[PDB]
RNA sequence: CAAGACGGACCAGAGCGAAAGCAUUUGCCAAGAAUGUUUUCAUUAAUCAAGAACGAAAGUCGGAGGUUCGAAGACGAUCAGAUACCGUCGUAGUUCCGACCAUAAACGAUGCCGACCGGCGAUGCGGCGGCGUUAUUCCCAUGACCCGCCGGGCAGCUUCCGGGAAACCAAAGUCUUUGGGUUCCGGGGGGAGUAUGGUUGCAAAGCUGAAACUUAAAGGAAUUGACGGAAGGGCACCACCAGG
């Protein structure tokens, strides 16, 4: 939420605001473990790949 | 009448009293306003007499004293005595990035490099004069002349490299049809 | 359209009966004009007096910031206020290798004036001072803050606002720090750097008319 | 000396884009010298240019020669822009330029020096030939600098001006005065020919 | 319509002198500076956004309000030397001393040249970030 | 007037602290090195697996307050191709309080303790010896300059002490003439500080930490300059000016 910070705001309303940001904070922190995982599985499954073709498959005949 | 009195520093109160003959001969001559060395105030006051002949004349010779004070040469504010638009633009070594330490004095090597080579270099192209105090640049010159200057040092003083820095000075100091 | 300079006046301002210099000059006033009395509406301006201006033989570095009260068909009846250094003395003051010693006091006077007095001193290079530092000890620069302190409070306290304005001008109370420094610690320059207004009493003329006259 | 013109026959591209230029039968391609040591004395009209400084400031001969090319291009389509008559580009590759040839049948247009007309005809030329001088300075904002007799070709009655790879803005620091010997030259053309309207080398200079 | 004073007095204003890297500021007040007389800015001559805080242009300034005091009385200028200050730059501009210069051709006397700037004890934070400033 | 912030200039090749770090006055709190001692204990010591306090900034949980600045996010310029670039706002954050986090180019890129080994002349602190100078000549002591000497520091200059691949270093010296005590740690370059496992963590992450496979180099100091798209001069009626 993009929204200014005014002076008249009182508890329980910047209480709540700063309590969401934390929640998609903490949500986003989560989502990027997983895609950090993810990138990190497809990358060692592409590394094996890679190698296998050094170790076979590779020639004329 | 009026008068202007210009402070003088210690660290330069011998250079000005070895030049006070060379700096008292145009102020006289030129301008012909009194001068005295407050050495109690340690002051160079310039005062106006019968003999002013114009006005604005104190407004030079306060420039001129101002600039010889500053630490810049005689001949440079001979020379801004002598010219109309002149002008002193001095800048904080610390507004231009916030340094602090030893990195700040590596800073002053970026706009002094090896002898003042760098420091030279941008002088001649710019056609400015830069004096480099211990936290302060001061560059005098034309305004469009101080602005390329200001830029160029401000560019050295934000981590770029000499080579490039100079290139740049000199690609805008042909853009400026010098 | 309508020249708004038409409906001004042009008042004069004087200074008190303390300054040999007395017209300090004139001041743009709009007149009044049924709801807002012009005498009023000047009641709370400030004016910068240069010390030159005030007395010929005194130095040119010292400002005062004077507040005038009453009106005396145009005429401007003005109350010290305070008193600070020109800038350019401040920068000039302040060499390399030099301990400064800054210092304030809240003293309240015997008519009711409480003031925030403060004051500025550096450290002298000897004749002989072959060693180019010449800094002080912190407790020393205590001791001397201290006494600072005592000697401007026993020459503030003890007296009204006239014996206080009386000696500022030739800072007086600067020689007397200066000469009781030196069994501490031998010092430069010494001045009554800024004089804050923190408390007046109640406004009243009697106090004003002995002021100007 | 500079560069070489060579006419050809243009091909019909297939290729049905809404957007694609119309390419003309005859073409001329304009390849500039890169391999002769005569240019050295060109680098007064380039460096005065505020639209190539940073690069001329740091060109090789190569580099040079595109950036030729690439204002020799743009002079081009800033005449042809303005109505003025004058080859259209085509398409632009490298050290080659390729424009709208001026003639028919493979023959080049003649120059203006070598072209025989009568009095009305010459008088018809110089006032083609002023108003061209006026909207180049006026509308196109750039001063040819190398106008002369050879520079100006005659064809269906019609002044035609070529080789504005010299060609240089109003604002350079010589521009005027390029101008200025531009008018004379083409103010000695015109006096040389018979015209006895041909104003002088001030008064071409003025009126331009 | 002026002050009711002799020839040899001269009356006395205070002259700031605002001199921004944007345009500069000659603005005309009293000794009070309650009542001001006249503030012409760069963007009363100069139409454009470079020449603001061009010399021309605080001496176009200059020019105009030394034609103002001398129409409404004003003999003598104290002058109040102004930058950004802040955490900004400290140093006024040349625009400073091309506007003073010009007062000074404009047959003002000239009073006190106090520099005031509002110079921090400490700055709050520069405005620029960890990187640099000024390209 | 109010709000929070930060303590410039003084500010030094200075100071203190185990390091991180520490700059407005005053009081209190308990520390702390060095110096001085014809004081006391008498071997109580050095370094340390395990284990334990502190640990910049950023981050994470609960509150408060939010001036400035500002990750994110929103504008506008700039173009064969700009999405970097520049200026305008702006959330978390930046601040305080209580817990996690334990990482930095946390750098003197130099473990700690001890011995020997050149010179110089400055600085800080303490002490000692002093011609003379100032507290309006001080009436005795006493502060501040000047000349030394000692101890422990912070640093500089210089040397063919010796080292060293050299840069350089009074330690990086006393090393094939190799042994004072001790701790940690490196073994061609990548993969890789990666995967897996254990453990700490709310989380992000931290500590420990491979291999398969891959290459003949990767790297360190110093010396020149092909070339400047670097700047100067200087030369020539086979170049120019004046001309013929």
């Amino acid at each position: 939420s993009t929204q200014p910070r005014s002076k008249n705001e009182s508890k329980e309303d910047k209480r709540a605001r700063k309590q969401a940001i934390k929640e998609e904070r903490k949500e986003r922190r989560v989502e990027k473990k997983a895609n950090k995982l993810a990138f990190k599985l497809e990358k060692r499954r592409q590394e094996k790949e890679l190698l296998n073709l050094k170790k076979n498959v590779e020639g004329l005949k | 009448e009026e008068t202007r009195k210009i402070p003088v520093p210690a660290n330069r109160y011998t250079p000005l009293k070895e030049n006070w003959m060379k700096i008292f001969t145009p102020i006289v001559e030129h301008l012909g306003l009194q001068i005295r060395f407050n050495l109690k105030s340690r002051n160079v006051e310039i005062r106006t007499c019968k003999e002013t002949k114009d006005v604005s004349a104190l407004t030079k010779a306060a420039d001129f004293v101002k600039a010889f004070i500053l630490g810049f040469q005689v001949e440079d504010a001979l020379a801004l005595i002598r010219l109309d638009d002149l002008f002193l633009e001095s800048f904080e070594i610390t507004d231009v990035k916030p340094l602090k330490g030893d990195h700040l004095s590596r800073a002053i090597g970026r706009i002094a490099g090896k002898g003042g080579k760098t420091k030279f270099t941008i002088e001649n192209v710019t056609r400015t004069r830069i004096v480099l105090a211990d936290v302060k640049v001061h560059i005098l010159g034309s305004f469009q002349n101080i602005k390329m200057a200001r830029t160029a040092i401000c560019n050295l003083i934000l981590g770029n490299p000499p080579s490039k820095v100079y290139g740049n000075i000199r690609a805008v100091a042909s853009r400026s049809a010098d | 359209v309508v020249d708004p300079f038409s409906k001004k006046d042009w008042y004069d301002v004087k200074a008190p009966a303390m300054f040999n210099i007395r017209n300090i000059g004139k001041t743009l006033v709009t007149r009044t004009q049924g709801t807002k009395i012009a005498s009023d509406g000047l009641k709370g301006r400030v004016f910068e007096v240069s010390l030159a201006d005030l007395q010929n033989d005194e130095v040119a570095f010292r400002k005062f910031k004077l507040i005038t009260e009453d009106v005396q068909g145009k005429n401007c009846l003005t109350n010290f206020h305070g008193m600070d250094l020109t800038r350019d003395k401040m920068c000039s003051m302040v060499k390399k290798w030099q301990t400064m010693i800054e210092a304030h006091v809240d003293v309240k006077t015997t008519d009711g004036y409480l003031l925030r007095l403060f004051c500025v001193g550096f450290t002298k290079k000897r004749n002989n001072q072959i060693r180019k530092t010449s800094y002080a000890q912190h407790q020393q620069v205590r001791q001397i803050r201290k006494k600072m302190m005592e000697i401007m409070t026993r020459e503030v306290q003890t007296n009204d606002l006239k014996e206080v304005v009386n000696k500022l001008i030739p800072d007086s109370i600067g020689k007397d720090i200066e000469k009781a420094c030196q069994s501490i610690y031998p010092l430069h320059d010494v001045f009554v750097r800024k004089v804050k207004m923190l408390k007046k009493p109640k406004f009243e003329l009697g106090k004003l008319m002995e002021l100007h006259g | 000396k500079e560069s070489v013109v060579f006419h050809a026959y243009g091909g019909s591209m297939e290729d049905e884009k809404e957007d694609s230029k119309v390419i003309p039968t005859e073409c001329a391609i304009k390849v500039f010298k890169t391999t002769l040591n005569e240019f050295k004395n060109r680098d007064k009209y380039i460096k005065d240019d505020f639209r190539f400084k940073d690069r001329f400031s740091k060109l090789n001969p190569r580099k040079i020669i595109r950036m030729w090319a690439e204002k020799e291009m743009h002079n081009l389509a800033r005449m042809q822009r303005a109505g003025i008559p004058c080859p259209t580009v085509v398409l632009l590759k490298k050290h080659i330029l390729v424009m709208s040839f001026i003639g028919h049948d493979q023959v080049p247009a003649p120059k203006l020096k070598e072209v025989k007309l009568n009095s009305e005809e010459m008088k018809e030329a110089y006032y083609q030939t002023l108003h061209l001088m006026r909207q180049l300075y006026h509308e196109c904002t750039l001063v040819h600098a190398d106008l002369s007799e050879y520079n100006m070709l005659w064809h269906a009655g019609k002044v035609w001006l070529i080789d504005v790879s010299q060609s240089v803005e109003p604002t350079h620091p010589h521009g005027l005065e390029f101008l200025f010997r531009d008018c004379r030259n083409v103010s000695q053309f015109f006096q040389k020919g018979g015209v006895k309207e041909a104003l002088s080398e001030r008064e071409l200079f003025n009126a331009v | 319509l002026g002050p009711q004073v002799a020839e040899g007095e001269n009356v006395f204003g205070v002259c700031h002198i605002f001199a921004s890297f944007n345009d500069t500021f000659v603005h005309v007040t009293d000794l009070s500076g309650k009542e001001t007389i006249c503030r012409v800015t760069g963007g009363m001559k100069v139409k454009a956004d470079r020449d603001e805080s061009s010399p021309y242009a605080a001496m176009l300034a200059a020019q105009d309000v030394a034609q103002r005091c001398k129409e409404l009385g004003i003999t003598a200028l104290h002058i109040k030397l102004r930058a950004t200050g802040g955490n900004r730059t400290k140093t006024p501009g040349p625009g400073a001393q091309s506007a003073l210069r010009a007062l000074a051709r404009s047959g003002m006397k000239i009073g006190r040249i106090e520099d005031v700037t509002p110079i921090p004890s400490d700055s709050t934070r520069r405005k620029g970030g960890r990187r640099g400033r000024r390209l």
